[PDB]
RNA sequence: AGCAAUAGGAGCUU
DNA sequence: CCAAACACAAGTGGACCGTAAGCTCCTATTGCTTTAAAG
DNA sequence: CTTTAAAGCAAACGGTCCACTTGTGTTTGG
């Protein structure tokens, strides 16, 4: 979870670099790609390979 | 159990290397023991 | 790692006017709900291990993270 | 050139196990390919057993060419090698 | 008259 | 016969390659995401 | 305004072999 959530926060940074340039208010519900934690946990628990 | 499980790999490796070292050695019709290069290993097989 | 920080102080082809601009988000509580199932219709309902086993689903709970974005600008969320 | 005259043949006068096995296999294949049979066929129908009967009666028409390690060879008809 | 590959894991007999 | 500088001899550190045989099953994955173009 | 296709992009211990270092010897030339 630490690995995948640092992935997610890097995604949040990589989105806030672009979107803030537009100078708009954003609701953060398009800023989090929820599929990252889900896909990572599911991949590790379904394959056993513990890591990215 | 560990010994039985672990020594068999060394033994199989040793036997494979011995087979590859000795695989080309045959007794010929003149009695000599030669390899594939024709080189003599023993002038008479088993010395008898 | 509870904070992200963007920054830009100055010199972006302006009229020498400089402002320190920090964009920041604060993660809040985690909310843990019972496992739920969402259909292709969009309807939802409670999910039990036998249904997850029969329909080849994953038996998981939704995790929510409160975020409160703040900004400070000095000239020198559900 | 590489053949050896029948007088200075210095190999064993005895059919070896490998020569016997291959000769029997080849004769069995030959008879199974509707080759003529030299022995009198009484009871047996298996080509290998017919080949064994022919081998025992020295009536198998084959030749073993025994290669020496230097490339030369000796020729022995099966009927003149001694079978145990 | 035509039934994928690559990996990982658990096992069988020495 | 003796001084010397460079012709000529090893000792030494740290690179690669390989590790029994055969067999069974199940399970998952087979590139993904973002940008640009066309209707 | 939406969909499809193509191109580009991340962060275990042993031993044979090779020549640089350390060392010894020559034999010109006075």
């Amino acid at each position: 979870f630490r690995i995948l959530f640092r992935k997610l926060t890097r995604e949040i940074y990589r989105y806030m670099q672009r979107c803030i340039e537009t100078d708009r208010d954003f609701n953060l519900n398009l800023a989090v790609k929820s599929t990252t934690i889900t896909s990572g946990l599911k991949y590790s628990l379904a394959t056993g390979n513990w890591g990215e | 159990l560990i010994d039985t499980a672990v020594k068999t790999a060394e033994t199989g490796y040793i036997q494979r290397r011995l087979v590859k070292a000795l695989e080309d050695i045959m007794v010929h019709y003149d009695g000599t023991t030669r390899n594939s290069l024709g080189d003599i290993i023993q002038f008479l097989y088993g010395e008898d | 790692e509870p904070r992200l920080i963007l920054d830009q102080p100055a010199q972006h082809t302006n009229e020498k006017d400089n402002i320190n601009k920090r964009y920041e988000i604060r993660f809040g509580k985690i909310y843990l709900s019972r496992p739920t199932m969402t259909e292709a219709d969009g309807t939802t309902h409670a999910m039990f291990p036998q249904e997850a086993r029969l329909r080849n689903l994953t038996y998981s709970s939704p995790v929510y993270l409160d975020m409160e974005k703040s900004m400070f600008t000095s000239i020198d969320g559900n | 050139e590489l053949a050896i005259l029948k007088e200075e043949r210095t190999t064993t006068p005895y059919l070896t196990k490998y020569e016997r096995a291959r000769i029997l296999g080849t004769r069995a294949l030959q008879i199974s390919m509707n080759a003529p049979v030299l022995v009198d066929i009484e009871g047996e129908t298996d080509p290998l057993q017919i080949a064994m009967k022919e081998l025992s009666q020295r009536k198998i028409p084959l030749v073993i060419r025994r290669y020496l390690p230097d490339g030369s060879y000796e020729d022995w008809g099966c009927d003149e090698l001694i079978v145990d």
